[PDB]
RNA sequence: ACCUCUGCUUCUGC
RNA sequence: AGUAGUAACAAGAGGG
């Protein structure tokens, strides 16, 4: 219509003030005058409301209330007055007016409410159809992470959501820029259809659409699954000392499932490699494990994920594999050659040390895709040459960039224009270098170079542009055609130690190639296995192992005294082994068992805390070693923690005052001057003594002799009198 | 966003809205008259 | 223990402890040293190659993009036009209005930086004119000095 | 150039209507029975102009132009670029048919002499109507010529700045560590 | 991680006394000029305004 | 002695 | 008086 609004305007413009304002206030300046006010933000709203709710007319309502409801109700209550609220034409009304309206006012229809407020109603749906398992009690470290908080988002940026909401709610006010993406367009169609004829305030529609469309996150202490449908009920599923097992109603994302499958498979592989029979152990865990009560076996049967650990599990189960990995949404299959993982430091174009892994060796790569394909060659941080094809030039673009990133070349390293987030958590390096060069090739292409390709009337070229050129191109870039048999899944076999070979006997995958990254599952994994602690996670491997030792201490102690080697070999210590760097397991064991023998040998120097502390490190065939250790390294979420041999550390300490052992900050309960189990082949006697010569490091005790007592900087600022023992202890 | 006055912005909106209203069926001619007329009065009263 | 000067524009007595004598006890002291500050900031630049440059480039982009109305965000603000506190938006409105009446209106662009330009240029005015309501309404002409003192004023109150 | 261009535009449309049935018509009353043939886009503030463009495109499901046109015709359902030039109607057309390459806009150049050029040497405006514009242009070039200003007109068709004015400069000079005499010396240091 | 096993480690639970009353506008002017070294002079001067105004402030 | 208004509004920052 | 606690309330403002 537009009938009454223009009449109003006419009316207003009759008035001189209003005409002046309307004629001398630009659209920009309207933003200022819209907020012009004498009213201030209430500094104590709780008090003010308590005060005002005692008053007859504390509520301010549109003046039209006066024609919409009676002045008084059946009971004699005045419902509205003609007093203008300060600064507006709203009037002062009673709360009785709100109730009146709610019993006797104009009934509306609410067909759009579920659709506009879908984000909210969906929460209730997921709960109404959720299932509760039981409550378990235990201590678990809840690590603070950024996590998603709104299920059902469309993964739009704030720009793209704005653009979409403008098209949906206010199409004629869009301006010049209209929607690129097909994701944007298909959302626009749907929403336009769902919300047609909608008479709810477009403010609420836009507000809700914005909340719903944009992925929002938050930093929270979270122990379990990090998916948004789990985050949403964190208050219900997780307490300080408890877990309420629960499954929300509705379907999981395929992305969350895939991600969890990879985490599960890696955990299983990593646990299995440290068992006496890895394949037997992996198969066992494959057959007992579930993700959200789905058997892992079924998932592995029907899930297309190609990943090293996943493929090891598939191999074990007789499932055919595609011996490929994904990178940036494109499937990669190495044709010929191989390379080597190497940890080295890299100065980028930002001017930044960032020391993640490199691939170093000859590797031919066939790369399938959505609408594109290519034949990338790679040496050591080299793009030996990438011939790319596709339906559109566009589809050749995405993959073009992806492949320059993937090369690891110095020309893309020194071409970027940080390595962590704000919480200082390390981020994905060879995926972020892609994200950057995604929305800005500019520098890369004009810092890559060009090439003068021969007439060879077939192999075209792409320039530092996107343009096509005849007998020039980028450094090692081509545009040709070629690329069904890439997707064919092959039958493989797998040996006791998880080596995967094709039917011709060629090595496809080895457990050591499996990424060492300890991720966090988006969905709950239940191993249901005697080989895995009931409580998942590396922190929990630590707390559970020590908790278990302590609670079984009487048995374990007598086993320590009578039958050491059986104790060392117990299966409960194998998960803990996965936290110890592979290269240290044997020497750490050797060191530990020797210290334990010295404790046995030198009577009256028993120490239960020292035994408990070091015991897990005994669980590996020991090697002979000279090396003295002041600490053992554990790797917890990609970061070394050091457990000190002598006394308390941040990782493991005994607190006198509580009389409890605290492990990564969690209590796991509790069970002469001579220390028999700190140095191999020495005793600590007590306080250092100037009347026994100067202070040596540990690594200078080297050349002492039986009976010969020194002063040592033993650790954490202490100096102690040691003595090289007269006899030895053997293992 | 705009340097246009609030009034000039509203006048131009009313005119174009009344036209599309008409040539969509939403509005009759004896409305579309009334609006475009009202607009011209505002236009002159502004003068 | 610093140096006193009289400000040429406001006449204010101004104490400067910087590069003053070094602290001689553990009492709170304001004798910060320019060269020591600069050493620390340089050390930080060294430790974070490219950080200052980037942060600067983001600020330049923001300066270009920022609208006058950004200043509508805020709580109670000293309003030199009233010599009283007001909500931020009202204080902004008042300054804009009094500016334009006194001939400063680069801010008509709608960009924040143009309002900032107006602010500095306002200090050249011989006689900024405002209106009081006598205790009604009345035109008041501020001396250049009066206006500058108000522009540089913090209002104070106690924290509850 | 801005006044000229926009005058042409305004002449192109003023006193031109559509019926109750819907046939192009001219009129001198310009009045609540008929409807304007053209939407005038030129002269509108950019944001409002885009609002008008969008509204029209949404009504017709016409695709939206990359550039802001000068008019839209509710009869032929075309957007319209007007042009005015001292040089060659010949060449200034293909200068703009370039700019608008891929677009779907009727072009219509006018020289100051009189002679003009539309799309497909086909006119959507009447002879009498174009007459007035051609005439007006010449009479302007005449008023330009005998004023001394045609010869001028026929030859046409930044880093951010922020500095301190005097008072603030003096304040800056007095905001330094005590050994410095002025702000520029301090900034150099 | 960065320390050796032989090092002591202590933590000061720390508070600054008279923070507001001892920081100086002139020092922040120096910080802003240094941080913005090499940048366009218009931007540097723009950022320097706040510190300069604070150096010249008065309290009601 | 009456009448009228007011109950965060000369005072709450970042 | 009392509340309070480094300065306030113990009605204020306006009209007549
Ligand atoms: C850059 N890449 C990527 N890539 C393989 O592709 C896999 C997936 O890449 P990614 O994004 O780093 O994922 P991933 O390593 O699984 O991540 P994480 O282990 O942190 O969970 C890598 O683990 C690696 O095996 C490579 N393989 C070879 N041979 N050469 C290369 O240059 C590269
Ligand atoms: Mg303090």
């Amino acid at each position: 219509s537009g009938m009454e609004r223009i009449k109003e305007l006419m009316e207003m413009v009759k008035n001189s003030r209003m005409r002046e304002i309307l004629t001398t206030t630009s659209v920009d300046h309207m933003a200022v005058i819209k907020k012009y006010t004498s009213g201030r933000q209430e500094k104590n709203p709780a008090l003010r409301m308590k005060w005002m709710m005692a008053m007859k007319y504390p509520i301010s309502a549109s003046s039209r209330i006066r024609e919409m409801i009676p002045e008084k109700d059946e009971d004699g209550n005045t419902l509205w007055t003609n007093t203008k609220d300060a600064g507006s034409n709203r009037v002062l009304v009673s709360p009785n007016a709100v109730t009146w309206w709610n019993r006797a006012g104009p009934v509306s229809d609410v067909v759009h409410y579920p659709r506009v407020y879908k984000m909210y109603f969906d929460r209730l749906e997921r709960l109404t159809h959720g299932t509760f398992g039981p409550v378990k009690f235990y201590n678990q470290v809840k690590v603070r992470k950024r996590v998603d908080i709104n299920p059902g988002h469309k993964d739009l940026t704030s720009r793209e959501a704005q653009e979409v909401i403008m098209e949906v709610v206010f199409p004629n006010e869009v301006g010049a820029r209209t929607l690129s993406s097909d994701a944007q367009l298909t959302i626009t169609k749907e929403k336009k259809e769902e919300l047609k004829n909608c008479k709810i305030s477009p403010i609420m529609v836009a507000y809700m659409l914005e909340r719903e469309l944009v992925r929002r996150t938050r930093f929270l202490p979270i122990a379990g699954a990090t998916s948004s449908t789990y985050v949403e009920v964190l208050h219900l599923t997780q307490g300080t000392c408890w877990e309420q097992q629960y499954t929300p109603g509705g379907e999981a994302e395929n992305d969350d499932l895939d991600q969890t499958l990879i985490i599960a498979s890696r955990n299983i592989v990593r646990r299995s490699i440290v068992a006496i029979d890895p394949l037997a152990s992996l198969l066992s865990m494959c057959h007992t494990t579930s993700i959200s009560s789905e058997p892992l076996v079924e998932i592995l049967r029907s899930n297309p994920t190609d990943e090293q650990a996943v493929n090891i599990c598939k191999a074990a189960l007789g499932i055919r594999i595609n011996n490929s990995f994904s990178f940036g949404g494109y499937n990669f299959k190495r044709v010929k050659g191989s390379s080597q993982r190497t940890e080295k430091a890299v100065l980028t174009g930002n001017l930044q040390t960032l020391t993640m892994t490199i691939f170093e060796g000859y590797e031919e790569f066939n790369v399938s895709g959505k609408r594109a394909s290519a034949v990338l060659k790679k040496g050591a941080q080299r793009l030996i040459q990438a011939i790319i094809g596709g339906r559109t030039l566009e589809d050749i673009l995405n993959l073009m960039i992806t492949l320059m990133v993937f090369s690891q070349e110095e020309k893309m390293l020194k071409a970027v224009r940080n390595f962590v987030n704000r919480a200082n958590q390390r981020l994905n390096p060879m995926y972020q270098l892609l994200r950057h060069f995604q929305k800005d090739s500019s520098t890369l292409l004009k810092n890559w170079g060009t090439e003068e390709i021969d007439p060879i009337m077939g192999i075209a070229g792409i320039m530092p542009d996107g343009t096509i050129n005849k007998t020039q191109t980028l450094m090692g870039v081509r545009l040709s055609q070629g690329g069904y048999s890439f997707n064919e899944r092959i039958r493989v076999n797998i040996d006791k130690y998880l080596r995967v070979r094709n039917e011709k006997g060629e090595l496809l995958i080895s457990p050591e190639e499996v990424s060492e990254a300890q991720g966090q599952e988006k969905l709950p994994i239940n191993y249901n296995s005697s080989l895995m602690w009931e409580v998942n996670g590396p922190e929990s491997i630590l707390t559970n192992t020590y908790h278990w030792i302590i609670k079984n201490w009487e048995l374990l102690k007598t086993q320590w005294m009578t039958d050491p080697t059986v104790l060392y070999n117990r299966i409960e210590f194998e998960p803990f082994q996965t936290l110890i760097p592979k290269g240290n397991r044997a020497i750490y064991s050797g060191f530990t068992r020797t210290l334990f023998q010295q404790m046995r040998d030198v009577e009256g120097t028993f120490d239960s805390i020292q035994i408990i502390k070091l015991l897990p490190f005994s669980a590996h065939p020991p090697s002979l070693g000279r090396t003295q250790f002041s600490s053992f390294t554990l790797n917890i979420r990609g970061a070394p923690l050091r457990l000190l041999i002598r006394g308390n550390s941040q990782v493991f300490n005994y607190n006198q005052m509580e009389n409890v052992i605290i492990v990564l900050g969690k209590s796991v309960g509790s069970p002469s001057s001579i220390e028999s189990a700190v140095l191999r082949g020495f005793l600590i006697l007590g306080k250092a003594n100037s009347k026994y010569g100067p202070v040596l490091t540990i690594g200078e005790l080297d050349k002492l002799g039986r009976g010969e007592k020194a002063n040592v900087l033993i650790g954490q600022g202490d100096t102690v009198l040691v003595m090289k023992r007269k006899r030895d202890s053997s293992i | 966003i705009g340097m246009a006055s609030m009034l000039d912005a509203m006048l131009s909106r009313a005119r174009i809205d009344a036209r599309i209203d008409l040539e969509s069926g939403r509005i009759s001619s004896q409305d579309f008259s009334e609006i475009t007329n009202t607009c011209k009065a505002i236009e002159a009263l502004k003068r | 223990r610093g140096i006193w000067k009289t400000n040429s524009e406001t006449g204010a007595q101004q104490l400067n402890p910087i590069d003053g004598p070094l602290p001689e006890d553990n009492e709170p002291s304001g004798y910060a040293q320019t060269d020591c500050v600069l050493e620390l900031i340089e050390g930080l630049d060294r430790s974070h190659p490219g950080l200052f440059e980037t942060a600067c480039q983001e600020t330049i982009d923001a300066i270009q993009q920022t609208r006058v109305d950004k200043l509508t965000q805020g709580r109670q603000t000293y309003d030199w036009t009233l010599n009283r506190n007001q909500p931020a938006a009202t204080a902004l409105a008042n300054t804009i209005e009094v500016f334009r009446k006194n001939g400063y209106k680069l801010n008509e662009s709608g960009r924040l930086i143009d309002f900032l330009k107006d602010v500095l240029l306002s200090f050249e005015n011989d006689s900024m004119e405002v209106t009081t309501h006598f205790q009604g309404k009345k035109r008041v002409k501020l001396t250049k000095k009066n206006y500058l003192i108000r522009a540089l004023t913090l209002n104070t109150m106690t924290k509850d | 150039a801005i006044s000229t261009h926009m005058e042409v535009c305004f002449m192109y449309s003023d006193f031109h209507f559509i019926d109750l049935e819907g046939n192009t018509i001219v009129k001198e009353n310009d009045d609540a029975m008929l409807k304007h043939r053209f939407e005038i886009i030129e002269g509108q503030e950019r944001n409002i102009a885009w609002t008008i463009v969008n509204s029209i495109c949404n009504m017709t499901e016409n695709s939206k132009p990359r550039f802001l046109p000068d008019l839209y015709d509710y009869k032929t359902n075309k957007f319209i670029e007007i042009g005015v030039t001292r040089r060659k109607v010949e060449d200034y057309y293909y200068e703009k048919a370039s700019k608008l390459k891929g677009e779907n806009v009727y072009i219509h150049i006018f020289s100051f002499d009189g002679e003009e050029m539309a799309t497909d040497d086909e006119y959507i405006l009447d002879e009498e109507s174009r007459a007035r514009i051609k005439t007006r242009l010449f009479v302007l070039r005449q008023e330009l010529a005998t004023a001394g200003l045609w010869d001028s007109f026929r030859q046409s068709e930044l880093e951010e700045e922020f500095s301190y004015p005097p008072t603030f400069q003096r304040l800056a000079n007095q905001s330094l560590p005590p050994s410095f005499k002025d702000y520029h010396q301090f900034k150099a240091y | 991680a960065k320390s050796t096993d032989e090092e002591l480690s202590y933590t000061i639970t720390g508070d600054n006394t008279k923070w507001n009353e001892n920081q100086n506008p002139r020092i922040f002017l120096a910080m802003v000029l240094r941080i913005t070294a090499g940048q366009p002079e218009w931007f540097r001067d723009l950022l320097a305004v706040a510190p300069i105004m604070f150096s010249n402030k008065v309290a009601r």
